[PDB]
């Protein structure tokens, strides 16, 4: 099963031979070149205009690196380690104490946003989706302390937005 | 589309009709409505002299017509 | 009233080559699926103007007289190179302007190693001193090819060629001899598919592209046009201009479409392809006027 | 045959050998000649009338020396 | 008073020019030249904006780091950074441009770029979206617009 | 004398632009830090055709003579002579690469 | 701005060639004959001149310093100012100011000649009718009268091309 190529000699009779000659000398083809070029001129282009018109995205592009809680509750973070168990930057750090109240808490959550390649794992692999990809792209941040980002970091930014996201996991809980 | 690709044509060729405009007002607004003449050759130069010469004027164009015939 | 002749004529060399420059860009953006630039104000203009601006005020860093003394011969081959075109009243009635054409694009050679020579002893300089040696092999045909087009109008007083279009364009009497004439102005312009190839980079810009606009023009007067009315010149201004415009859109979209020859190839294919055909043209084009009865009033 | 090898070679000596050879057959280098010769730049001078020439009119309107009428028809 | 309105407004205008175009030098080793290849596609134009992407270093407006610094390549890149022009600005791109990412705890990875030359812009993500980067080169332009330049040469 | 006004003007406006282009910033901020055959082959190429240009170019300002048949030679032979040079080094591999 | 125009592009032209027969660095002297073939060319046209002048400024100007400059940049390189140099030029324009002292502050200079140094509108014509050039019909001769001397020429220039071939590694 094979198709190899150039199999044409160059004709000698002399229709083929005058046309090829003609065509050397009469500058054919790159006219033919210049007529597809101006096909795709009179075309009308495919450009959004940015600041306004934002590209088309999917249901499961992966953002923020938000935190989400509880309906009417606190935070669904547990401090399990495995988000950073499974980190394969190790950009996750997690020192954990409890309250006086018993349940299970924190201390420290940190994200380097410099060492996170946004794989997806810690959406994949947290047991209850505490930690979740956000859906936005805007991170832009001329220093580079202020990409470092702190548990409350997280809170207030996951905050910022939950039907956002919880619209997301209502409309990818399946697939995945 | 490329509508908007002709107001740049229509200022830039804007552009390049001011010269010419501007040069054939200049030589009929200087030289008295009267067309620069054009001179290459030294017979046309003696006969441009002799012109700003018979005028008084000193002035070629001003073309003093058949008046001195008494 | 002559200085401001000049005037008129070089205070619109910087809003036409700026204003080429936006529908060059515009031009390949419509080209392409590009709407480029139309965001940085009305369908950008100010950021043509605004960008030459920011080019000015760039602070650049470094001999010093050959590097002064190159970009001077440049810009005012650009300015001094608009005299005799005959936008139908010429600034000055040259008796002969062609050879003129022909000595300042020398100079416009001169320019170039000038400016290769003050690049300090570099591989670039060797890459310029190439493209020193392909520029300087197109004046031969570019010569040959106009001695031949006038050679049909007698003198080279350029009055009577736009007396010679009048009746049918001179496109016609001689199509393949414009048609290498015109890849010869592709080639005069050192730009695409004929390339490669530090400062002030704004004034050797326009140099450039005030080269293009003269070499458009030319091209429109040589060829093509339309009949010198007079009492009423703009007319003819207005339909000159017109096709020189189709014309410049035709030689940048022509740039839009082709990958760069090899230096070499290039070589090979100007002599062994142009020179013996420019030659067979002209002696041709030598033993027409005795075979049609029809030389021209040489006055 | 050498029509593919460089065939603008061809079309160069082909044009090249009709421009040497092709003034051999005209109906029209008489016309050239006497054209490029019957056009007056300098003077035409006069000259003293007593070689009793039955030639050399002595007016200008007068048609009794050689001109021209194959000019206005054609 | 109407000397600092002059050199006000002068220098909103001086300001205004340099954020018209500011056409970059495309250095990109890795995929995030890729991604600044697909932000010079036809769905998302640099050419909107002036940007323009040109490879001769001594008229780059900005410069873009993009891709994986290496112990071998960061000499030549400072070495391509001080032959620029001196109003110049620097966008990071890309993870491992902006504090080594994936590669951080190796050898022969510089940690970022801060290490090499001062940065300006971050834009993060591997690799950032050209609708993130895009949003960064807004940024980079409303930075340009807050500098007062010639209003501290004037107070000076 | 015209020209040279326009040469004038032209040489001072742009010596204007280039000392715009350089003496303008005045925020002097921080100041910081063999050869080939074949390109020689080129030029004298060049050169010797341009010569023959030369010699050919004044055919216009001729045309109106009564030796045409002389005059018909001579350039045939002259044009004849400048392809048999560019043919000579065609055919004895000068030019190439 | 005066009536010596001719005699003083002369000047320039005097201080062109002393300018590379100085001897300076040899793209600097061909820096010096640019302008001083620009200027020869500015004198040939001021006496009108329209055809010949500017005609041979291409073949000068448009095809032998561009040259020059070629080889003098590919061969050699004096990369980086003597006294030798600067000592040419100050003698050269020494002479010069002499000869502009004893033209301008007396009646006649002569070294082995006589030259009446006045307005050098003399010798001109009373304005004949031309009506072409004296150029026009002058180098529109060759054709119809040079039979010999073109065919001499062009065959001295094929043989410069082989010569050169043949120097540079013919074949
Ligand atoms: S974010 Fe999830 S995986 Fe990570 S420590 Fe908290 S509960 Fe565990
Ligand atoms: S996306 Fe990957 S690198 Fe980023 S925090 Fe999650 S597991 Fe770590
Ligand atoms: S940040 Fe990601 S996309 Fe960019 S160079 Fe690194 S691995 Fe490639």
């Amino acid at each position: 099963t094979y198709k190899y190529v150039n199999l044409r000699e160059p004709s000698m009779d002399m229709k083929s031979v005058t046309d090829r000659a003609a065509q050397t000398l009469l500058w054919t083809e790159l006219i033919r070149g210049l007529g597809m070029t101006l096909s795709y001129l009179f075309r009308e282009p495919a450009t959004i205009n940015y600041p306004f018109e934002k590209g088309p995205l999917s249901p499961r592009f992966r953002g923020e690196h938000a935190l989400r809680r509880y309906p009417s509750g606190e935070e669904r973070c547990i401090a399990c380690k495995l988000c950073e168990a499974v980190c394969p930057a190790q950009a996750i750090t997690i020192e954990a104490e409890p309250r006086a109240d018993g349940s299970r808490r924190t201390t420290r959550y940190d994200i380097d946003m410099t060492k996170c390649i946004y794989c997806g794992f810690c959406q994949e692999a947290c047991p209850v989706d505490a930690i979740v990809e956000g859906p936005n792209f805007e991170f832009s941040t001329e220093t580079h302390e202020e990409l470092l980002y702190n548990k409350e970091k997280l809170l207030n930014n996951g905050d910022k937005w939950e039907a956002e996201i919880a619209a997301n996991i209502q409309a990818d809980y399946l697939y995945r | 589309m490329w509508f908007e690709v002709l107001p740049g044509i229509a200022v830039m060729g804007v552009c390049l009709f001011i010269p010419g405009m501007a040069t054939a007002r200049i030589h009929r607004f200087s030289n008295g409505g009267r067309e620069k003449r054009v001179a290459h050759y030294s017979y046309q130069w003696y006969l441009m002299e002799r012109d700003r010469r018979v005028s008084g004027v000193n002035r070629y164009y001003v073309s003093k017509g058949l008046e001195n015939i008494d | 009233m002559f200085m401001i002749n000049v005037l008129t004529l070089i205070i619109p060399i910087l809003l036409a080559v700026a204003f080429l420059t936006l529908v060059e860009r515009k031009v390949l953006g419509y080209m392409q699926f590009r709407k480029g630039p139309n965001v940085v104000g009305p369908y950008g203009l100010l950021q043509p103007i605004a960008d030459a601006i920011k080019l000015f005020i760039k602070e650049p860093l470094r001999s010093i007289s050959m590097f002064i003394l190159a970009p001077i011969l440049a810009l005012t081959l650009a300015l001094t190179m608009w005299i005799p075109l005959p936008m139908p009243y010429p600034l000055i009635n040259m008796n002969l302007g062609v050879l003129f054409m022909l000595a300042m694009s020398s100079l416009a050679v001169y320019s170039i190693l000038w400016s290769g020579w003050a690049s300090n002893s570099k591989y670039a300089l060797i890459g310029a001193l190439r493209a020193v040696a392909q520029t300087i092999s197109y004046e031969v045909t570019l010569a040959i090819i106009l001695l031949s087009v006038l050679l049909m109008n007698g003198s080279f007083t350029l009055s009577t060629l736009i007396i010679t279009q009048e009746q049918v364009w001179l496109i016609f009497p001689a199509w393949p001899l414009a048609m290498m004439w015109f890849i010869s102005t592709l080639a005069e312009t050192n730009r695409a598919p004929f390339d490669l190839t530090a400062g002030p980079f704004a004034l050797f810009f326009m140099a450039e592209y005030a080269n293009i606009i003269m070499m458009n023009i030319f091209t429109t007067t040589l060829f093509l046009g339309a009949f010198h009315n007079p009492y009423m010149p703009e007319l003819y201004t207005i339909n000159f201009t017109i096709k020189s415009l189709l014309l410049s859109i035709t030689f940048l979209w022509i740039r839009a479409s082709y990958p760069r020859f090899r230096y070499d190839q290039l070589m090979h294919l100007l002599w062994k392809n142009f020179l013996p055909l420019t030659l067979a043209l002209c002696m041709w084009h030598v033993s027409l006027p005795i075979l049609l009865s029809s030389i021209p009033p040489q006055t | 045959n050498v029509w593919a090898k460089e065939p603008v070679l061809v079309a160069s000596f082909a044009i090249a050998g009709l421009a040497v050879i092709l003034p051999t057959l005209s109906p029209y280098t008489k016309y050239s000649l006497m054209i490029n010769r019957a056009t007056p730049y300098n003077y035409p001078v006069p000259l003293r009338d007593d070689g009793n020439m039955p030639d050399v009119p002595s007016h200008p309107q007068d048609p009794q020396g050689p001109s021209l009428e194959w000019l206005k028809r054609l | 008073s109407r000397g600092e309105y002059v050199v006000a407004k002068l220098d909103d205008l001086i300001n205004w020019a340099r954020r018209s175009s500011l056409w970059p030098m495309t250095f990109g080793l890795a995929c995030c030249a890729v991604e600044m290849m697909h932000m010079a596609a036809p769905r998302y134009d640099m050419d909107r904006f002036g940007v323009v992407f040109r490879a001769s270093p001594r008229q780059s407006d900005v410069m873009i780091v993009a891709g994986t610094l290496t112990n071998k390549m960061a000499p030549a890149l400072r070495k391509v950074y001080d032959q620029m022009p001196e109003p110049r600005y620097v966008v990071s791109m890309g993870s491992c441009a902006n504090g080594g990412g994936y590669y951080h705890y190796s050898y022969s990875v510089v940690r970022g770029c801060d290490r090499i030359v001062p940065v300006d812009i971050y834009v993060p993500g591997c690799p950032p979206t050209a609708e993130a980067l895009l949003y960064g080169i807004l940024q980079l332009q409303k930075k340009i617009k807050r500098e007062k330049r010639l209003r501290i040469w004037y107070r000076r | 004398m015209n020209l040279m006004i326009t040469l004038l003007t032209n040489f001072t406006l742009a010596t204007l632009l280039v000392t715009i282009a350089f003496w303008l910033p005045q925020l002097n901020v921080y100041s910081e830090k063999p050869f080939s055959m074949k390109f020689f082959l080129v030029a004298i190429t060049f050169l010797l055709f341009d010569l023959e240009i030369a010699l050919l170019l004044p055919l216009p300002w001729a045309s109106q003579t009564t030796n045409l048949n002389t005059m018909l030679t001579m350039a045939l032979l002259l044009i004849f002579l400048l392809a048999v040079s560019l043919a000579y080094e065609w055919t004895q591999k000068g030019l190439e690469w | 701005m005066m009536t010596y125009i001719v005699f003083i592009l002369s000047i320039i032209f005097v201080m062109g060639f002393v300018g590379f027969s100085s001897k300076p660095s040899p793209i600097y002297g061909g820096l010096g004959l640019i302008v001083s073939g620009g200027v020869g060319c500015g004198i040939v046209l001021n006496f009108g001149g329209s055809f010949l002048g500017l005609m041979v400024f291409l073949i000068y100007l448009g095809g032998m310093m561009v040259v020059f400059g070629y080889t003098t940049a590919m061969a050699t390189e004096q990369y980086p100012s003597n006294k030798v140099v600067l000592g040419t030029f100050i003698t050269g324009l020494l002479m010069e100011f002499l000869m502009v002292y004893y033209v301008l502050k007396d009646k006649e200079v002569e070294i082995v000649f006589k030259f009446n140094g006045m307005g050098d509108w003399v010798i001109y014509d009373t304005g004949d009718s031309g009506f072409f050039s004296e150029e026009a019909m002058g180098i529109a001769a060759l054709y119809s009268y040079g039979t010999w001397l073109v065919i001499v020429t062009g065959w001295s220039l094929l043989i410069g091309v082989v010569v050169i071939m043949e120097i540079t590694r013919g074949n």
